[PDB]
RNA sequence: GCCUGCGCCCGCCGCCCGCCCCGACCCACGUUAGGGGCGCUUGCGCCCCCAAGGGCCCGUGCCAUUGGCUAAGCCGGUCCG
RNA sequence: CAACUAGCCCCGAAAAUGGAUGGCGCUGAAGCGCGCGACCCACACCCGGCCAUCUGGGCGAGUGCCAUGCCCCGAUGAGUAGGAGGGCGCGGCGGCCGAUGCAAAACCCGGGGCGCGAGCCCGGGCGGAGCGGCCGUCGGUGCAGAUCUUGGUGGUAGUAGC
RNA sequence: AAGCAGAACUGGCGAUGCGGGAUGAACCGGAAGCCGGGUUACGGUGCCCAACUGCGCGCUAACCUAGAACCCACAAAGGGU
RNA sequence: AAAUUGCCGGGAGGGAAGCGGAUGGGGGCCGGCGAUGCGCCCCGGCCGUAUGCGGAACGGCUCUUGCUGGUCCGCCGCUCGGCUCGGGGCGUGGACUGUUGUCGGCCGCGCCGGCGGCCAAAGCCCGGGGGCUCCGCGCCCCCGGCAGCCGUCGUCGGCACGGCCGGUACCCGCGCGCCGAAAGGCGUGCCCCUCGGGGCACUGCGCUGCAACGCCCUGCGGGCUCCCCAUCCGACCCGUCU
């Protein structure tokens, strides 16, 4: 069921990556996407080659939405209370250490993540803050 | 169409003997059938999912049948085999006995030609037209359960132990496999002389030249 | 050696990449037309499906230990009345491929 | 035509790399309607015959390690012209 | 022998930057007319997988809570002008929770990962004092232009020149 | 007369890519989610350029422009033992 | 901070043509890769239920009041036993990712076979007559008996292979007594055939992925950027006017 979705998201990719036109040779031009208003446009035509435009179609499978690769569904873990909750998923749901968190306090969520045995990123986030490659 | 026409036309002639083989021993898996088996006290969650048990049962049965039949074209115990792919390929090898596993015991004498024992598979087969005799070969030694390859469980010792690193991982030449070999091919060897210069023959190889079409070859 | 025999190097019946599957307008790249030598019509490279198909290059960099890579396929259905065939590859073969030889195996055999 | 801060270059063998557009058996009367061989009338002749191929590697544990040998070759490298 | 019919070819048919069945070239065509098969071949068609949207269901009796949820359907989806729908980002305010000199914010990063996207996340480097998330509220709220405004900086150019 | 000005009906473009017509906003085929696999349309199959130098039966020899795909890239009266 | 400039490194190359991108492959650069899984037994380690005791938050409820059901901790008594970390001892073999075998579904693929339609008849032997030819061979046409085999229409039947997707997670499929490596078969009644065999009837539950190889750490698959080669709409880049 949830194995072969995975399989599915992953090989396939739509990772097409949706480029502005003219972007590549005017550097103010944002790399964002955003839709050509005018007629005049080939990419609003929709000429194949110019960069295909998104649609909800290029979109993934609803259960494999969300998901890290691994096939956990990541959440940003802010602080202690908030691993309470990643317990109740175990497997589910992954913990990644938050960017504002500081090395002391990201120690004791590290610690307290092996009890819940969700070891994966918070770990390795936590590894780099120390001092390591 | 016409093999599959007795069941199609019928629907569960043989399932339908054995229930009745069942209610000859007189009045039985109904009333067992509701009170039969376990269940009520869960583990972890809902335990929502899957097998062991039924489906195992139906699934063993049809991954045996392609071993003959839909892979096999057609070729009798001691028939000569081209293998078109495997390690030993473009190898001319006599056809020892089909295993369960549905995977093919040969053996090429060991002296003459390098084919050991080993299972090679049918569907990389060219049947031919030779036959080599298999009268009187004892092939019965060599079996399915005789082709495990021991993993890197640890060493190959009886376990619990600590161990060394000096396994083979994708290989294992069993010495008693070596000891055996010799037996069996002595016979073959009595079958391959009898007509002449098939022997030199299987070792030498096949393979097409520029121009050779593979359809119009076909043995 | 093991899987050793007695002469021919050449182990597979010769083929050519020539192009894609094709318009005069676009490629698609998906599928892959093969030319097989020595296949002169639509019936003879009917027994090609089914076969394996290596393309062996190669490269100056080593990869596990050998600067010798490979893409591996399989052939599908046949194309055209002149032994053309259509190819599906794990991976899609370079396209710089056009014009080389690629090997088609005896390797499945359904005769 | 010339090429030294002991560099450069050729000969000789040793080890290693990198390619091929994929090497990884090989290939001559002439002619666009003739070729060959034979007896010979010795010719732009006669009679035969052919039109959709040949030969080799083909067996050297992708070519192991060893001992000897044929007809006295076959094939590579050397060398004579 | 004469008058006709209609095929192709020839003539009629002469323009300028050299030139165009698109090109090469093609004569039992690769030409021209026509027949017969095989075959090639669009985001079209089919089958399957999958997305949202729409339609019809279904499942809350509480005591895992999104029930505006979740789950089963099948069909449909180009799209300017334009409408409606659902979101994202920034600044500040009421609430709520977190983060910090044992290194905040900011900034850099041919470093990783997520989301269809809007964007987000995290690491490393730089840095040195305050800041961000979430629920409400509100705007002087998001830029590529405007012969744009203001600041900086090229090619021009080490050139015209002196 | 006009790629002209103005009506009638309808389809398109505008609001249309993709495939075809070498090339082309409007012609031809077909309206387009995202992909794999199949199968076609238009138009092709000597090579470019994916694909029969395929089969069949005719016609054509063009030194005063051989001929070669609707729209479309022009063309006629009239002449030829 | 952007722009620009410098240095240097990498890619590339000094035989070659540029919309600067997409698409494919290789290099260059870098992050990732269950803590290493399970059953069992032996030792070591720790704890103890039931029942009595002693102190309590609870329940259904009633709700003055009543009756049935609590669990737990303290920790003593009286009888037994279990679990966990590590080591020992045995069996099964789990770690991203890539590869191969298979079952089912969908679709293509080539080939072989049967019957009927089209009063059936080309057809060949036998027989008869006629015409044409009128130089005769020969040619034609028709009719009756005949192996025979044919183009086209319709339909059914059989094989041999492969692609792709998925492993069927509730009625798709199927097992539950026996033998048989195996596949596979093994009841009985009925009826047709009455031969070989066939069709047709007859119980309820439980439940949906099988074989193999590499390695996870040594080491390496990979991702991403530029470049070169391949390939392509490339109506000049966007906006506006139209």
């Amino acid at each position: 069921m949830a194995v072969p979705l995975l399989t599915k998201k992953i090989v396939k990719k739509r990772v097409k990556q949706f480029k502005r036109p003219h972007s590549d040779r005017y550097i103010g031009l944002k790399t964002s996407w955003r839709r050509p208003k005018g007629i005049d446009s080939r990419v609003r035509r929709k000429f194949k080659g110019c960069t295909l435009m998104p649609n909800i179609g290029y979109g993934s499978d609803k259960k494999t939405r969300h998901y890290l690769p691994n096939k956990f569904k990541k959440f940003v873990v802010h602080n202690v209370s908030e691993l309470e909750l990643l317990m109740m998923h175990n497997r589910t749901y992954c913990a990644e250490i938050a960017h504002n968190v500081s090395t002391r306090k990201r120690k004791e969520i590290v610690e307290r993540a092996a009890q819940l045995d969700i070891v994966v990123t918070n770990k390795l986030a936590r590894l780099r803050s120390q001092e390591d490659e | 169409m016409a093999p599959t026409s007795k069941m199609a036309l019928g629907i569960k002639r043989a399932s339908r003997s054995h229930t009745y083989h069942r209610r000859g021993l007189w009045a039985i898996k109904a009333k067992h059938g509701g009170a039969l088996p376990k269940a009520e006290k869960p583990a972890a969650i809902a335990e929502p999912k899957f097998y062991p048990a039924d489906d195992v049962k139906p699934r063993t049965v049809s991954t045996r049948k392609p071993h003959p039949t839909k892979l096999r074209s057609t070729i009798t115990p001691g028939t000569v085999l081209i293998l078109l792919a495997g390690r030993y390929m473009g190898k001319r090898v006599v056809f020892l006995k089909q295993l369960q596993s549905g995977l093919l015991l040969i053996t090429g004498p060991f002296k003459i030609n390098g084919v050991p024992i080993r299972r090679v598979n049918q569907a990389y087969v060219i049947a031919t037209s030779t036959k080599v005799d298999i009268s009187k070969v004892n092939v019965q030694k060599f079996d399915d359960k005789y082709f495990a390859r021991e993993k890197k469980t640890r060493a190959k010792k009886t376990e619990g132990e600590l161990f060394e690193s000096d396994k083979e991982a994708t290989k294992n030449l069993p010495d008693f496999k070596k000891d055996d070999q010799k037996v069996i091919d002595a016979e073959l060897i009595k079958a391959i002389d009898a007509v002449p210069d098939l022997k030199n023959y299987l070792g030498a190889r096949f393979s097409l030249r520029d121009g050779d079409k593979p359809h119009e070859m076909t043995f | 050696m093991k899987g050793r025999q007695g002469q021919r190097v050449r182990l597979y019946v010769r083929g050519t990449i020539l192009g894609y599957k094709r318009s005069k307008s676009n490629q698609y790249e998906n599928t892959s037309l093969l030319q097989i030598e020595g296949v002169n019509t639509k019936e003879e490279v009917g027994w090609y499906a089914g076969k394996r198909i290596a393309y062996v290059y190669k490269a100056k960099t080593k990869s596990n230990d050998s600067t010798i890579r490979c893409i591996w396929g399989k052939v599908t259905r046949p194309h055209g009345n002149s032994g053309v065939v259509r190819a599906k590859f794990r991976s899609n073969l370079p396209p710089t491929s056009m014009g080389k030889k690629v090997r088609v195996f005896m390797y499945p055999s359904s005769i």
